[PDB]
């Protein structure tokens, strides 16, 4: 019941703001391959060991977590929790390397796959920094949630990130809908790739 | 000092049961609640339930009621959480966290190192379908387990080949896509993708053309 922005980033020394729309509010910092740690509790209070550069606030139905003077250690996942409900999460990056726009390539289901009563939309994203995207499949303008399987960004051989998203569809619904789109958002930068049957 | 050391990594099968321990020391074991939270690889945190170490009373989550059991041991100050009817979608890292005090019971000030569970199941020969273009590739769908080696023209082409990481589907099977970049040249050069999966002994070559 808690919604967070998919991505948020800033250069070393900048500041970023992470929203949490849904009482008290608490935030967690989780480095990759590590357990979550409390950094914010009771709206804006901080535990011991958390530097003063971390701060929080709440105004209405949304609470914000702001980190000032960004450091390399701040590059991690952040979640907001209300009692037991956890948020979607936000990926923070200290813009370590120059920014790069994602490259999107969408493939329609193959003829051989359709003969086996199967269909899969392969959307491929590569060469994007920071490593955080927002893939939302569109079926004639209406988003579809079922059958969506999206990976998480992983380091490439050029310090950038790569990911892949798949939309499993049946042959009947693939032919019925006019077209499908793979819209990916990279910190407010949405690029849409659309494919159509035949 | 407060420590929470859990059990080692476990591998189970669909329908099996796994028990995870949580060794507690350096604090009043029965004075602070113990909570269990799981997180799938690449997903968010999901609260499962809390158990009072004093009265052994539990309050499970709605989506886990009738499937998870949480116990505690006073003599060895260890909390336990056993989950039955494991599925391929239950692969997650499970952490045990401590309520900071009596009044505050949700700001978990201490977390365990985690216990990775790996619900394991059906192997399967991968299904290869060409991706006609420009860029052309092949779709390795419904295979298990990792990894799969994908080449082009028996290794003749290696520039522009991008083997994207596989996706952990809800069915427990991985799906990987490898594509190449071509000048498009499509009618002259022939492209064949060689996928080899040693665990299932499946090697199929598929030619991709527009």
């Amino acid at each position: 019941a808690l919604t967070q922005p998919p991505s948020a980033s800033g250069s070393p020394g900048q500041s970023v703001t992470i929203s949490c729309t849904g009482n008290y509010v608490s935030w967690y910092q989780q480095h990759p391959g590590k357990a979550p740690k409390v950094i914010i509790y009771e709206v804006s209070k901080r535990p011991s060991g958390v530097p003063d550069r971390f701060s929080g606030s709440k105004s209405g139905n949304t609470a914000s977590l702001t980190v000032s003077g960004l450091q390399a250690d701040d590059e991690a996942d952040y979640y907001c929790s209300s009692y037991e409900v956890f948020g979607t999460g936000t990926k923070v990056t200290v813009l370590g390397q120059p920014k790069a726009a994602p490259s999107v390539t969408l493939f329609p289901p193959s003829s051989e796959e359709l003969q086996a009563n199967k269909a899969t939309l392969v959307c491929l994203i590569s060469d994007f920094y920071p490593g955080a995207v927002t893939v939302a499949w569109k079926a004639d303008s209406s988003p579809v949630k079922a059958g969506v399987e999206t990976t998480t960004p992983s380091k490439q051989s050029n310090n950038k990130y790569a990911a892949s998203s798949y939309l499993s569809l049946t042959p009947e619904q693939w032919k019925s809908h006019r077209s499908y789109s793979c819209q990916v958002t990279h910190e407010g930068s949405t690029v849409e790739k659309t494919v159509a049957p035949t | 000092q407060v420590q929470l050391v859990q059990s080692g990594a476990e591998v189970k099968k669909p329908g099996a049961s796994v028990k995870v321990s949580c060794k507690a020391s350096g604090y009043t074991f029965t004075g602070h609640y113990m909570h269990w939270v799981r997180q799938a690889p690449g997903q968010g945190l999901e609260w499962m339930g809390w158990i009072n170490p004093y009265s052994s009373g539990t309050n499970y989550a709605q989506n886990f009621q009738g499937r998870v059991t949480m116990t505690r041991d006073t003599s060895i100050t260890t909390a336990y959480m056993e989950l039955s009817r494991l599925r391929s979608d239950d692969t997650a890292v499970y952490y045990c966290a401590r309520a900071p005090d009596y009044g505050d019971r949700w700001d978990f000030d201490y977390w365990g190192q985690g216990t990775l569970v790996t619900v394991f199941n059906q192997i399967k020969g991968p299904s290869v379908f060409p991706l006609a273009p420009a860029a052309l590739g092949c779709l390795v769908k419904d295979y298990f387990p990792e990894p799969v080696t994908v080449s082009w023209n028996s290794g003749a082409l290696t520039s522009g080949v991008h083997t994207f990481p596989a996706v952990l589907q809800s069915s427990g099977l991985y799906s990987l896509s490898s594509v190449v970049t071509v000048p498009s040249s499509l009618g002259t050069q022939t492209y064949i993708c060689n996928v080899n999966h040693k665990p299932s002994n499946t090697k199929v070559d598929k030619k991709v053309e527009p």
